[PDB]
């Protein structure tokens, strides 16, 4: 009987059966909900992307100079430094052969000298690229 | 019959008194005849005296990956009457293995007098007071009679 009440409405038990608007901060997405459930709060690292509203629940952004890890965003990881990698879930250090200089950036190959006629002067690492030159020719 | 559940308001961490949703209707909050949530002082009342069970929940959540540390703790205090429930929960530091998760529980029967006001002080010594934060809905304080009538 309760059940031919919409999303955004439930049914209490008191109050004889009958459909009724959400309390103030809640949802109800599907069916015929004996209860709205609470709003997702995004605070501390969360910024709320999506408002609360009835029918449809909260969804968290986070703080800009961060990113979401996680499922439903269930941890915040800072923006990752050099020599790193965002991993999708984790975040690993560059990888073997490559490297990353920048806040955002992506970790990628080292520059080859062999293709430019050169050879290395300093070896690559994870923060920075390799840097060709002539060899010790004197 | 005679019995309540409150589910916290609060979400992050933060010294002083839990706020709590009182209104039936919610996903797990209860709240029958003979107790009132005070959305002033946040705290409820208990009308009828007698003998009751009060259980405690806390549970929190990691949201910055590799921050967070230290202790949690909560206490209910009795107002008209120092703590007469307590319940410490330790944060996990940031460690090879991931625990993202910290929880505990707390009960025992307690006599309440006739229009007693209950309230759970929320205090936390940390790190980093940020990247813990409290479960949404997680945390519990519920009550139930014992004393017949
Ligand atoms: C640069 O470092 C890599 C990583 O150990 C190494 O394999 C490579 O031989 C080094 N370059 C040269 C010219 O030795």
């Amino acid at each position: 009987p309760c059940s031919n009440c919409p999303a955004g409405t439930f049914c209490d038990n008191n109050r004889n059966q009958i459909c009724s608007p959400c309390p103030p901060n809640s949802f109800s997405s599907a069916g015929g909900q004996r209860t709205c459930d609470i709003c997702r709060q995004c605070k501390g690292v969360f910024r709320t992307r999506k408002e609360c509203s009835s029918t449809s629940n909260a969804e968290c952004d986070c703080t800009p100079g961060f990113h979401c890890l996680g499922a439903g965003c269930s941890m915040c990881e800072q923006d990752c430094k050099q020599g790193q990698e965002l991993t999708k879930k984790g975040c690993k250090d560059c990888c073997f052969g490559t490297f990353n200089d920048q806040k955002r950036g992506i970790c990628r190959p080292w520059t080859n000298c062999s293709l430019d006629g050169k050879s290395v002067l300093v070896n690559g690492t994870k923060e920075r690229d390799v840097v060709c030159g002539p060899s010790p020719a004197d | 019959g005679m019995f309540a559940q409150l589910v916290a308001q609060n979400v992050l961490l933060i010294d002083g008194p839990l706020s709590w949703y009182s209104d039936p209707g919610l996903a797990g909050v209860s709240l029958t005849g003979g107790l009132s949530y005070k959305e002033d002082t946040k705290e409820l009342v208990v009308a009828k005296a007698g003998v009751y069970y009060v259980f405690f929940q806390l549970e929190l959540r990691r949201v910055v990956a590799g921050e967070g540390s230290g202790s949690v703790s909560l206490a209910l205090h009795l107002q008209p009457l120092a703590a007469a429930l307590a319940l410490t929960v330790d944060l996990p530091p940031a460690s090879s293995e991931a625990r993202n998760s910290a929880f505990g529980f707390q009960g025992r029967l307690l006599h309440l007098s006739a229009g007693q006001r209950l309230g759970v002080h929320l205090h936390t010594e940390a790190r980093a007071r940020h990247a813990w934060q409290l479960t949404q809905g997680a945390t519990v304080l519920g009550l139930f009679r014992v004393t017949p009538e």
